[PDB]
């Protein structure tokens, strides 16, 4: 339904080709690519006003797009460079006025590297509340963290007994750097849930912390691929 | 100056 | 006297040779001073009278990108018309597109006028009350509808009474020189005998500027509105007009004819007669 | 579909041997489309430039297209056009004493 | 050419306040202005669409205004809440540079702690090993926090259904500091 927009994630080498699909089954005659970097808005690429002609927007260098069918405008990288790692959105209007404003689609992560031996899987473990603070509190505050992972695309997530749970809960706005000066560093995101006293010194409780990685798809150690890599801790009454 | 406030047909 | 600002939008479909044709030209009265050809190597607005050079690159960009816009918008168009009239693909068609605003000696407005053309015939076109629309076809109704949605008639309205004012009184302040100057016509006649018992006079006027002129043939002091060849007020390639108006005379009765030049430029209304 | 009207003449008044400009001001046509040459002695000269497509309120296209050129006492002058309205291609001879 | 501004690109607003948040933009020869909410990783909410006509557009709590004259937007959200914390981009839309964003603002809206008790905790590794972390909590939401073997990450809001803020700080060095 709406604007398709494939893939939602890829992890490239900087000159390696990589073609962007946009699909739309409205019958719109404009088509839109835009890019977003940390922090800034969206800064037009390229457009199309229908099948058969493209024209150049505020960015264009160092990308490529065809329009032969009204349904599909493909954006295409000739060779990937540091400066395109960026957020990558397309859209679709009826009219260029757009009244209803532009069909948008989900949104394409880019990440450029230097080699696939820059990217790393996250290592994830769970902390056990401090006896002090519920002792003061009455409260028991889990504290999950996740460390040395590339790029910074991950989602965490606490699971308390088999279900996802939400309130008493919180993560960090983004990801700290290990090396914080270094332009390729490993980031670590940290996580709080926060339940009662009692529901933590009760042995039949079990929380667990879920950080899902998106990473790639040749060396002697795991290949960094789309993991959900998991730590977990239970209540304890002794 | 073009007029600017353009509606397809 | 009054002034004018218009611009003139040709599109032709060229069906298996790529993209349709599209030339936008800007007039100033009777003078040229912007152009847009999508078969030209710029792809810019490009300049083409002297006194819009003074305009900087932000006005170069913009219209460059609105003149884009508008040849976009009649690309698609095309496409749409071309289904309304349920027309083939291999079939080449035109759209053609004025719309401009006319201005007093004081320089207020006078009045705003659009129409839109497929193959040379009316399409739509902006009422006088610069409100609503008179829709040719059934074809062009549909389109009426679209633009009665989209308030097009407000905000040409706005353009024509506002912005279109404001722009055609700075460039006739900018190209003052040329714009807001009177060259009186520089009078001469010809006489052709086509046989015997006739001849054919004609009365000429050259190097006039503005265009407004208005060549009259009389006989004993009497307008000889009905039997005149009018020919067509056309430019002499060096910014000034060229007209002449002929009459048949019988041979011998040529004193009878007086031919009358009004003209802005001129301090009195000429009087021309035939002299050996 | 509509026939085009045709004016040849010169930009300034013809003296022989001065440096002029020959012009041919086509009007009234329709479609756009048309073949304007300008004529020395019925052969087409190269060297043309034009004004850009405009027209009429009537949506009648003209067009002007012009040449520099050197009259003399006998060279002849002409334009040739063509356009899918015209039976044959129109040939208009250049009269100054017109 | 269309340039939209968002000044500030950050702001921190306490919960059930009232806040503005400005746009700016270059070309009031326009079809449209569009506010959008943007969720961190996610993609682009459409809020609210005013015509070059229309003055002024209402959606519940969100209300924005258009002036073409000086060529500013303001967004006006009430009895403002920590569901309303977001990145929010002002779009203007012309023929000439169609749809074209902002910069962005970065809203904060902080809940209230009724009950603030600051202190630091020393927090024990599940799995058998030395691991260790210091969790400092339950302080009001205008303190703020800030060498390379030390790492300490920033404030979030943990409301358990009460509200407290946490941060997070760990080394390869005691909890005492910091």
């Amino acid at each position: 339904a709406g604007v398709t927009q494939t893939p939602k994630f890829r992890i490239l080498k900087i000159g390696q080709s990589m073609t962007l699909q946009c699909t739309q089954d409205m019958n719109h005659n404009y088509m839109y690519w835009y890019r977003q970097d940390p922090g800034m808005g969206l800064k037009l690429i390229y457009y199309s006003v229908g099948a058969g002609i493209t024209d150049k927007g505020e960015v264009p260098n160092g990308y490529n797009v065809s329009r032969s069918t009204t349904e599909d405008f493909p954006l295409r990288l000739e060779s990937a460079a540091p400066s395109q790692t960026s957020v990558y959105f397309c859209a679709s209007s009826e009219t260029r006025g757009a009244p209803y404003g532009y069909t948008f689609g989900s949104g394409t992560r880019l990440t450029v590297v230097e080699d696939l031996n820059k990217v790393f899987p996250p290592e994830v473990a769970v902390f056990e509340p401090s006896e002090a603070e519920i002792s003061h509190t009455q409260k028991a505050t889990l504290v999950c963290l996740a460390t040395g992972f590339y790029p910074d695309h991950v989602e965490l997530s606490w699971w308390v007994n088999g279900k996802e749970v939400h309130s008493g809960v919180c993560t960090d706005p983004q990801p700290l750097k290990e090396q914080p000066a270094l332009n390729d560093s490993r980031y670590a995101l940290s996580s709080r849930l926060r339940v009662s006293a009692t529901f933590w010194q009760d042995p039949r409780n079990h929380f667990r912390c879920q950080v899902q990685f998106y990473g790639l798809s040749t060396q002697d150690r795991a290949k960094p691929v789309t993991q959900i890599v998991s730590a977990e801790a239970w209540g304890r009454a002794d | 100056e073009l007029f600017s406030y353009l509606i397809e047909k | 006297g009054s002034h004018s600002m218009r611009y003139f939008f040709t599109s032709v479909s060229r069906p298996g040779r790529g993209e349709p044709r599209f030339i936008a030209v800007g007039y100033v009265d009777d003078t040229q001073f912007v152009r847009f050809d999508s078969d030209a190597a710029s792809q810019r607005m490009e300049p083409r009278a002297p006194w819009i050079e003074q305009e900087g690159p932000e006005y170069w960009d913009q219209e460059t990108r609105n003149v884009k816009a508008q040849s976009q918008t009649d690309r698609v168009d095309l496409g749409t018309l071309r289904g309304y009239y349920n027309q083939s693909e291999a079939g080449s068609h035109t759209i053609q597109i004025m719309y401009g605003c006319d201005v007093g000696s004081d320089g207020r407005f006078l009045r705003g006028y659009r129409q839109d053309a497929y193959d040379g015939k009316d399409y739509i076109a902006l009422n006088e009350d610069l409100r609503s629309w008179t829709a040719a076809d059934m074809a062009a109704q549909i389109t009426k509808r679209k633009w009665e949605a989209a308030h097009e008639a407000e905000q040409l309205r706005a353009y024509l009474d506002g912005t279109c004012v404001e722009w055609l009184r700075r460039y006739l302040e900018n190209g003052k020189e040329t714009l807001q100057r009177t060259d009186p016509p520089k009078t001469h006649m010809t006489h052709h005998p086509i046989s015997d018992h006739e001849a054919t006079l004609r009365c000429w006027a050259l190097g006039f500027y503005p265009a407004e002129i208005t060549l009259t043939w009389q006989r004993d002091g009497e307008d000889q509105t009905q039997d005149t060849e009018l020919v067509e007020t056309r430019p002499a390639g060096d910014g000034t007009f060229q007209k002449w108006a002929a009459v048949v005379v019988p041979s011998g009765e040529e004193q009878r004819y007086t031919c009358h030049v009004q003209h802005e430029g001129l301090p009195k209304p000429l009087t021309l007669r035939w002299e050996p | 579909q509509r026939t085009p009207k045709i004016q040849v003449y010169s930009r300034h008044p013809a003296e022989n041997g001065k440096s002029n400009f020959l012009n041919c001001y086509v009007s009234g046509f329709h479609p756009s489309d048309i073949e304007v040459d300008l004529l020395k002695n019925g052969e087409r000269i190269e060297k043309v430039e034009h004004s850009d497509l405009s027209f009429s309120k009537d949506w009648s296209f003209y067009l002007l297209y012009y040449t520099e050129f050197t009259p003399t006492e006998k060279d002849e002058y002409a334009c040739r056009v063509n356009h899918v309205t015209l039976s044959q291609p129109k040939i208009v001879k250049w009269d100054r004493d017109m | 050419a269309q340039e939209v501004t968002q000044i500030p690109a950050a702001l921190s607003v306490p919960e059930g306040e009232n806040l503005v948040l400005n746009c700016s933009f270059t070309d009031s020869a326009i079809y449209n202005l569009q506010w959008f909410r943007q969720d961190p990783g996610k993609g682009l909410t459409s809020l609210l669409l005013i015509q070059s006509s229309q003055r002024e557009q209402t959606s519940g709590r969100l209300n924005a205004s258009l002036d073409k004259s000086s060529g500013r937007s303001t967004l006006y959200i009430a009895a403002s809440q920590p569901g309303d914390s977001a990145t929010y981009l002002c779009a203007v839309n012309n023929a000439g540079n169609m749809l074209t964003f902002g910069g962005g603002t970065r809203l904060m809206v902080k809940p209230h702690i009724q009950n603030p008790d600051p202190a630091v905790y020393q927090l024990r590794d599940s799995k058998s090993s030395d691991k260790s972390v210091c969790l400092f909590t339950d302080f009001d939401s205008q303190t703020n926090v800030s060498d390379s073997d030390v790492y300490i990450t920033d404030k979030c809001v943990l409301d358990m259904r009460f509200k407290s803020n946490s941060a997070v700080a760990w080394s390869n060095f005691a909890c005492a500091n910091a």
